[PDB]
RNA sequence: UGACAGACUGAGAGCUCUUUCUUGAUUCUAUGGGUGGUGGUGCAUGGCCGUUCUUAGUUGGUGGAGCGAUUUGUCUGGUUAAUUCCGUUAACGAACGAGACCUCAGCCUGCUAACUAGCUAUGCGGAGCCAUCCCUCCGCAGCUAGCUUCUUAGAGGGACUAUGGCCGUUUAGGCCACGGAAGUUUGAGGCAAUAACAGGUCUGUCAUGCCCUUAGAUGUUCUGGGCCGCACGCGCGCUACACUGAUGUAUUCAACGAGUAUAUAGCCUUGGCCGACAGGCCCGGGUAAUCUUGGGAAAUUUCAUCGUGAUGGGGAUAGAUCAUUGCAAUUGUUGGUCUUCAACGAGGAAUGCCUAGUAAGCGCGAGUCAUCAGCUCGCGUUGACUACGUCCCUGCCCUUUGUACACACCG
């Protein structure tokens, strides 16, 4: 039931593209991270996006990766 | 003395009572609300509309007849009320000017089409995310049917509705039937907080450029 | 509705001085606020300048909001005045 | 103060049991307290954490919280 | 002998908390007063 | 010379009376008053359900309107004129204001 | 005293006590009496007028200010109206009344101050005496 | 226009009449026009509401295909609660719905506090007692607190399937496990698309077209009666058919809400007194976290009595009387007291609701309300059995297929 969404998944791909480096494996500093590079109105909304970019980027970190462009 | 609950329930049946009564008057005068304000020493009513040289009256001559028979009828010290007429910064985002001026062209006998198109073009070229017009009764025969005119953006569902949908309804008498008309118009997110709100869709994101040093 | 001349002339006095007035629909109330009269008088005879177009009468959700209209002040002044 | 007969009984029976490692974890040893909790969570978790269960909302359309009033077709 | 402050009818009549409002009229205007329907 | 006056503050809205509440507070803070406030008091919910058809038929369904509403008191230990001095900033919409003089 | 022994087994023991303290007076409407709107039959047990002597002389024991408004309550219970569904029903206040009257006689209660009825300074010793009195 | 007595009439309605006063241009008479109508038509309508339909569905633009209706997009597949995703791809890019959202509940010995909330300590005061002090339970006040654990209400924190394991196009996601207040979207609700229904509502609305009537009224107002009547059939329910109980003691634990000058105390009503119950008289408190009320709720828990008996289960029916509400109690408003003691022995064919604080049991508050709650909307209290599945019956969604159906298989 928990699938994530197209919010969700665009925005992680997204967020990730423009701040890689500045990312880490912490879901707690990728949540605060993610604070400072967006407005968002919820915080359930912001773990969930915080959550789809934390092991998203194991697989970033494991190999390679859709549409999310790596410089 | 009077509780709370009973206060507070009788400024809301107040508000209430006034501003269904600011629509008997001010029907061809382009109202579009009130708002009731209550200081010290004085009590705001302050009426705003998209024409307000007509509430007026001549010099004053109707907001007199209007503060004072309010004075009376609500019980208020004499001399203590006050009513104001204000503009509506912008006239295509309140869909009480929009559905009046809507009855108001169908009472008088422009083309009932001409009517819709013309009120939908006006508030999209407001600025508004998106309109949405439905006129219902018996137009050039006896069944009744219902016309649903829409354009730009529009939501129906979520908490977002109330904070971000400006709707009216207003009857209309034609001869031969009543045509109901429906104005729904959606409002754009400004942070200034004039015209549109102030918080943004709660799923609209905004992931920062990520500057170069 | 057989208004007498004192009634009638109490119902006009308030007209001039303030300009509105409102009745409700409660009707032989026997005491009109602001006035003194059984509220029938007044609302019949309302409808006797509206009717002469000599008040603006918003029926208000039958709560009877009047305004006196410069048609009207002209007659209504030449009878006490 | 509250609940009923049988929430007090379990409800002492935590103000016992979490008193007293409250009272050893700040007054006797952190490591003596150690084996208490290990006594008191082997037997039953909820003497030191609570139900989160509470009386679920009345609904129209019936007198219960999911009962519905009896259906009839004819 | 009490009827709605809005309409005048004599059934559906809410005296709770004195607005004396038939059931029909109120929920036309039970926004304006303040009752939000929260839940 | 140093009273007890106690302003009693009702509305509708939370965000909007706390507004007027901490400023009331860091109003008089700036004089060094004594400021005992503010003191939260359970919130009331005035309630109506009312069956949504005007004609008794359907599916009986019951909409719960309701309405908060919020207490708070604010003590200031100060004069009936130092009490009016910091109470004249503008009073946001609807918030009710009803500073009296207590025992 | 009155809380380490068993609110049951010595209010036995005060019952005991309220026969052979002396004596007082006893209402010629005693024994037909169902002290309730609600009740069935008249209380069972003879000796019942101390009992509930008994039973009440701990209320104003353990709390303060009870009248006989509140004293229908506590002895007060379920009602059933045969077809019609059961409710509360509030108990006889003649009862209640009287056994304070009989009490307040005898030093156990007085009235109070700030309404009520409240215990006396030496009625709070035998209460806790005859309390010793008890395994 | 208004009236005296009597007739006439329930009527102290002057309604009409006897008679002769009284008001003064207000009116009355006819033509015409308005007005009112809980009168008709929901098959003329608006608005609202339900339902199709609690599911996942709907639609443009440009492009492709077809003479065209139409189609594609909107999908083979895996996945999901979900047209939600992974992807696919003559489509590309978008709009609604879903989700997000919003509200109460579940954690916060961390923050802002708080004498209209309240522990904690100390001063005294009462008692018990190895007793003099100490030990214990209690009541009253304070510059007692390096008071906020408990209560209120604000802020924000917290969960994201995060970490681990197996599964899987090793994608989306699935099952589990330590931890945790919490791992069915944590729980429950609010909102909720397109298209429709000749769905309901003209009796909610001086919302409303047309028609009917409009002074001897289908207008209004008053008296009285009826909506309640009883051979019978039906639906939601209350109380039971008892001992896992009835009664009578003793014992004592909630939560949600509520108190319109209510007139000379008055809505909620404490405390005092009278009274067997019912109910009175008295002093008062509260426009309320302040008084009612920290709402001393019931089932329950104890201790006796009953003893398989239509019994003391059960409480229909009815007789006598008393008290309260109201202008009025009759076709018993209701609450008492005594007496009367019916059917009912677990209910045939059928059939409803329900998956954890749930079902079921228990009582309380609010709406209506002068009085009446076997109702509805909420609340808390005790608290399970079973299942963790399927498409068999009843239905729903999508695909494929057949149709002589299109008011559409009730064809
Ligand atoms: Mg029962
Ligand atoms: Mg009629
Ligand atoms: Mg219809
Ligand atoms: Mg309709
Ligand atoms: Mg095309
Ligand atoms: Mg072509
Ligand atoms: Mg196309
Ligand atoms: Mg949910
Ligand atoms: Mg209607
Ligand atoms: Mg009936
Ligand atoms: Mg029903
Ligand atoms: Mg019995
Ligand atoms: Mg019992
Ligand atoms: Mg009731
Ligand atoms: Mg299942
Ligand atoms: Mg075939
Ligand atoms: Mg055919
Ligand atoms: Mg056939
Ligand atoms: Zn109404």
């Amino acid at each position: 039931g928990r699938v994530r969404t197209k919010t969700v998944k665009k925005t992680s791909r997204q967020v990730i593209e423009k701040y890689y480096s500045r990312m880490t494996l912490d879901f707690h500093t990728n949540k605060k991270v993610l604070e400072e590079v967006s407005i968002l109105q919820s915080k359930r909304l912001r773990n969930k996006v915080a959550g789809f970019t934390t092991h998203l980027m194991r697989r970033i970190q494991r190999g390679p990766v859709r549409g999310i462009s790596l410089k | 003395q009077i509780s709370k609950k009973k206060k507070f329930v009788s400024d809301g049946v107040f508000y209430a009572e006034l501003n269904e009564m600011l629509t008997r008057e001010l029907a061809e005068d382009g109202y579009s609300g009130v708002e009731v304000r209550v200081t010290p020493m004085r009590t705001e009513i302050i009426i705003r509309a998209t024409r307000t040289q007509n509430v007026l009256g001549e010099k004053g001559r109707r907001i007199r007849e209007l503060t004072s028979v309010v004075q009376k009828r609500f019980n208020f010290l004499e001399n203590g009320v006050e009513l104001y007429a204000e503009k509506v910064v912008n006239r295509g985002l309140c869909a009480i000017a929009q559905a009046e001026s809507l009855r108001y062209k169908l009472l008088g006998g422009l083309a009932v089409r001409r009517a819709c198109y013309g009120v939908l073009r006006f508030v999209m070229e407001s600025g508004a995310k998106g309109c949405e017009v439905i006129v219902s009764g018996k137009l050039r025969a006896q069944r009744a049917k219902s016309m649903k005119f829409k354009d730009g953006y529009m939501i129906s569902s979520g908490q977002p509705v109330n904070e971000y949908i400006d709707a009216a309804v207003r009857h209309v008498l034609l001869r031969q039937g009543v045509l109901g008309i429906k104005v729904k118009i959606m409002l754009d997110w400004d942070p200034k907080g004039k015209l549109g709100p102030t918080t943004p869709l709660p799923d609209l994101v905004t992931i920062h450029p990520p500057k170069e040093e | 509705m057989i208004i007498s001349k004192k009634n009638r002339n109490e119902i006009c006095k308030y007209l001039f001085q303030e300009g509105v007035l409102y009745a409700k629909k409660d009707y032989n109330l026997a005491k009109h606020p602001q006035i003194d009269v059984p509220n029938l008088q007044v609302i019949k005879l309302m409808q006797s300048f509206k009717s002469k177009e000599y008040v603006r009468e918003t029926f208000s959700w039958q709560h009877y909001y009047w305004y006196l209209t410069n048609d009207g002040i002209e007659f209504l002044r030449n009878f006490l005045n | 103060r509250g609940g009923g007969k049988t929430s007090q009984i379990y409800s002492i029976r935590q103000a016992i049991a979490k008193s007293l490692v409250a009272y050893y974890q700040k007054y006797v040893d952190e490591a003596a307290k150690k084996e208490v909790k290990e006594i008191f969570a082997r037997y039953d978790r909820t003497l030191l954490v609570a139900d989160p269960r509470r009386c679920e909302p009345k609904k129209f359309g019936g007198r219960g919280a999911r009962a519905r009033f009896q259906k009839s077709y004819r | 002998s009490r009827v709605c402050r809005v309409c005048g009818n004599s059934h559906g009549l809410i005296r709770k908390y004195g607005l004396m409002c038939c059931r029909q009229c109120f929920r036309s205007n039970a926004k304006d007063i303040g009752f939000i329907k929260y839940r | 010379v140093q009273h007890r006056i106690r302003i009693t503050l009702s509305s509708k809205s939370v965000k909007n009376l706390e507004k007027v509440c901490s400023d009331l507070v860091k109003g008089a803070k700036e004089k060094q008053l004594k400021v005992k406030g503010p003191v939260r008091m359970p919130t009331k919910v005035l309630n109506i359900t009312t069956r949504k058809s005007p004609c008794g038929e359907g599916t009986n369904t019951w909409d719960r309107f309701e309405m908060r509403v919020h207490k708070r008191v604010i003590d200031l230990v100060s004069s009936p004129d130092v009490v009016k001095q910091i109470t004249s900033i503008t009073i946001e919409p609807g918030v009710e204001v009803e500073v009296t003089i207590s025992d | 005293t009155v809380k380490d022994v068993n609110p049951h087994e010595f209010v036995k023991a005060y019952s005991a006590h309220l026969k052979r303290s002396g004596k007082m007076e006893l209402p010629e409407w005693v024994d037909i009496v169902k002290t309730a709107r609600f009740k069935e039959l008249p209380p069972s047990d003879a000796d019942w007028y101390y009992i509930r002597a008994a039973s009440m002389a701990r209320k104003i024991y353990l709390r303060q200010g009870i009248g006989i408004g509140g004293f229908q309550k506590i002895y007060g219970g379920r009602q059933r109206n045969g077809s019609r569904p059961p409710h509360f029903c509030k108990s006889s206040g003649a009862v209640s009344r009287n056994i304070l009257q009989e009490l307040q006689k005898m030093g156990i209660i007085d009235v109070d101050p700030k309404g009520g009825r409240l215990i006396t300074s030496q009625g709070r010793r035998d209460l806790d005496q005859v309390a010793g009195t008890v395994p």
